[PDB]
């Protein structure tokens, strides 16, 4: 079976902690992509988010450096210079995930919650996109972003649980949209408290291995909270 | 009394002998420290130095402060104090640079506070505080020694001046520039030592950067030309512990707030942020 | 000297009621414990207990103890402990049952013996020690505390019947029960541990016998235990010279305990 | 330039992003500089974490080959990946060993830095010696002592017998006879001949900082007590 050597290829290569060489082949059971199942969905997500989530880390250290310019040195064009050679890379290393999922993943997925797994993670590589972008694309990427959240939020409102990890998540992505792009905590905090209370509220019947990690998310919803009331 | 009889303690590896700190390492009871005289005999000055400094470490038991374990006097005069393991508040800042949170930044400013009115309560002058006589235990809590200089309430007994010798240049009252008849040190002049750490704590860098040498300094200090110049904040600094340091390196020495003030309010930042600057998002699994 | 004047401590929440008295956590200078005795008529015996108590640990300055900080009779009596940031090790292994690594299992056992060898080095007879007020701050060191009934099988016989090898009877029944886990009721055979050491399996036999006359004095067992910790591996795996810290920095940093320029 | 190129790769230190940490610096040692402790230093923080990326996943890559007897396609599924690492591991090193061989070890001239190259040399083959297979592994294993012998013997010329790369020449000496050659009897022999020279001295100074050593110092004991252990 063409599939599960594939999958075997990319189940070991982030065992071996190498997500690179899994990146470059987690993407081709796309290929042949009649039907993404979750089991093997989700790990396409845990690639992509550690191939970026280097450079991302790697990228606020440069800036939190090159704007460190111990007055003006004759220097630091360099490191301005260094500065460009992570951002070219960046842009190379999103543009086949956003890519890739317009034109296979979305316009096959029959289950509302694999399409709001799917335009989650559309709408999220433009936010990645979003602090790197800098200048007249800084105000045409967010956009596409928002309607993506946008997209995002009637597959989810409607069309799922209110205490769905996806969606939990979703609002959760999409509260740290506004303050550094748009810059509103009002809307922020808005967006936050509804669903932070929507779901503490009936949390009788759940198992609780779904009140596990969604607890994960919900106190991350809490320590981001007390930073925008505290501004 | 904890005069210490000969042999128990087993003297090791030298660790440094500068300016007349002559450390070495212990094994009595678990590894301790041992602070030995240089030269074989105590002078005047020398016999005077240890038999005030073995009553300033009788005094002083808390947790936050250096632990005093004993002293011997046969074959040479030894101080057996603790043995901390860990690294300097110094060498944190400006040799291995560890970018430290705001949250860790204040716990280390707490408890060089929370433990330092242990000083002022039992009413000991910390004389020669500098921002490396301070000590990490695990890099968890803090622990602070070097009473080398250290005196008690002393209207009772006058001292002479035995100072204006140190590489405390950077941290310097303007008192201590002046060198009064009345003896300078006070709890007033004691604060501001504990001024210049914070700034130099806070903000992350050394302080009076652009200084060639001491020429300029000592002029300047108490004439009111050189000043701590604190609007090279961090990029997080928290209104409070904004306003406080402004008060806290006064000019005017008594103009400087009281001691449990300056743990009144750094005590009101217990709600300050829960997490760190970065706003969280989805977890990967 | 350590009086400390009348209304200074702000008491707070009750942590335990009985035989022993009271504990309150306090807050003076950052929080502390403080022993308190709720009564407030005194009885003629602790007239007398309080004040040799105190003579006990006006003395004892160590690590491994919990460090004494203050007392006070004026508005109640009293006494103000430290406060440790951490459970106690009746906690560890009974209450909880936290399962622990062998190369650490007995360097606590280490640091009960170290710190109990400055004890008696002061000449200081503990008489109550059990696992109950063994403390461990930040779970890396280990403190000793609470030793009130402490004067400056004879206790099962009543044949005072205490000495210096009058603890280390019990002091078998602390080591023991890290190795097992599971409170007796002759504690020997069931010594099934996972490194399953010989030495211990030997010191734990050499110090709950029954000839009361021959236990092994206590700086033997420092020194016969600080021997077996170099025989319990550290690594599993070989190592190399490790990716070096060249910063500039390389002396020994002695400036905590002296001055610099 | 040259000061400039020295500062790439600096700022790539704290970057995190290696690989371009070790590009910047062999190309700055085209030039014949006899380089200082501030440059030679970056190159074994550098060369160690390429190579030690890719050998903490042949660890664990040659472990799940082992770690399964079911069918032989996953089985060689394994085997076509843990020879990607493979002639990936070795490409690495010839770029180290055929730039200091060629005109660096040449120019490493003082005896208190040509020890140093000379423990660079061969290490990385004891690291291709921990992978080849076949006569390639006896090619190197013989080598690599050859590379090792001609260094310890410049340590009895050297300054202090308590100097960390005379330690960690030691260090990593004992550590190839007992993984490589299996030679435990030879194996505690070089440590109790290096930890009890060195522990006699240091009794009248460590004027020199030595904070440093005394790691390396605790190193050797730790891995004793395993080696003593059988």
């Amino acid at each position: 079976v063409d599939k599960e050597e594939l999958v075997q290829r990319a189940k070991l290569a982030e065992q071996a902690e190498r997500y690179d060489d899994m990146a470059a082949a987690m993407k081709e059971v796309t290929e042949t992509g009649v039907e993404l199942s979750n089991e093997e969905r989700n790990l396409l997500s845990v690639a992509y988010k550690n191939v970026v989530g280097a450079r991302r880390s790697s990228w606020r250290v440069i800036s939190s450096i090159e704007q460190k310019t111990e007055g003006s040195e004759r220097k630091q064009q360099m490191a301005k210079e260094y500065r460009v050679k992570v951002e070219k890379e960046l842009r190379e290393i999103c543009y086949d995930v956003l890519g890739l999922l317009d034109k296979h993943l979305i316009p096959k997925a029959s289950n509302p919650e694999s399409k709001v797994f799917y335009l989650k993670m559309k709408g999220d590589y433009y936010r990645y996109l979003a602090e790197v972008a800098t200048g007249e694309t800084r105000n045409s990427v967010v956009e596409d972003s928002q309607k993506a959240y946008q997209d995002a939020f009637e597959i989810s409102k409607a069309k799922m649980q209110p205490t769905h990890p996806i969606r939990l998540g979703l609002a959760l992505n999409f509260s740290v949209f506004y303050y550094e792009i748009l810059n509103s905590p009002d809307k922020a905090c808005q967006l936050a408290k509804q669903a932070f209370d929507d779901a503490i509220a009936e949390l009788d019947t759940l198992n609780e291995d779904s009140y596990k990690d969604s607890t994960l998310i919900m106190q991350l919803l809490r320590d981001n909270l007390t930073l925008w009331t505290s501004d | 009394d904890w005069e210490i009889p000969d042999g128990q303690i087993t003297v090791g590896q030298r660790i440094g002998s500068g300016s007349f700190g002559t450390v070495y390492k212990g094994k009595w009871h678990g590894d301790v420290a041992v602070k030995m005289l240089n030269v074989t005999a105590p002078t005047p000055q020398q016999l005077q130095a240890f038999k005030n400094e073995v009553g300033v470490l009788r005094k002083t038991r808390h947790v936050n402060i250096l632990l005093f374990m004993g002293y011997s006097t046969k074959p040479q005069l030894a101080i057996v104090t603790q043995w901390c393991e860990g690294s300097s508040l110094y060498h944190h800042l400006h040799i291995i640079e560890t970018k430290f949170e705001m949250i860790k930044l204040i716990d280390i400013a707490r408890q060089t506070a929370q433990g330092m009115d242990y000083l002022h309560a039992k009413s000991i002058i910390h004389r020669d505080l500098k921002s490396n006589n301070i000590f990490l235990h695990e890099d968890l809590t803090v622990k602070i020694g070097d009473f080398g200089l250290a005196t008690v309430k002393s209207r009772w007994s006058g001292s002479h001046q035995f100072e204006q010798l140190s590489g405390s240049i950077l941290w310097m009252a303007p008192e201590v520039i002046r060198m009064q008849d009345k003896n300078p040190y006070s709890f007033q002049s004691d604060v501001y030592a504990f001024g210049i750490v914070l700034y130099e704590l806070m903000t992350g860098q050394l302080p009076y950067s652009n200084i060639n040498n001491r020429d300029q300094i000592i002029f300047m200090v108490g004439r009111g030309y050189l000043s701590p110049d604190l609007s090279k904040v961090r990029s997080n600094c928290p209104k409070a512990m904004k306003r406080l340091m402004a008060e806290c390196l006064k000019k005017k020495r008594d103009e400087r707030p009281l001691f449990p003030q300056i743990l009144a309010s750094i005590e009101l930042l217990a709600r300050s942020l829960p997490k760190i600057h970065r706003s969280a998002s989805e977890p990967s699994l």
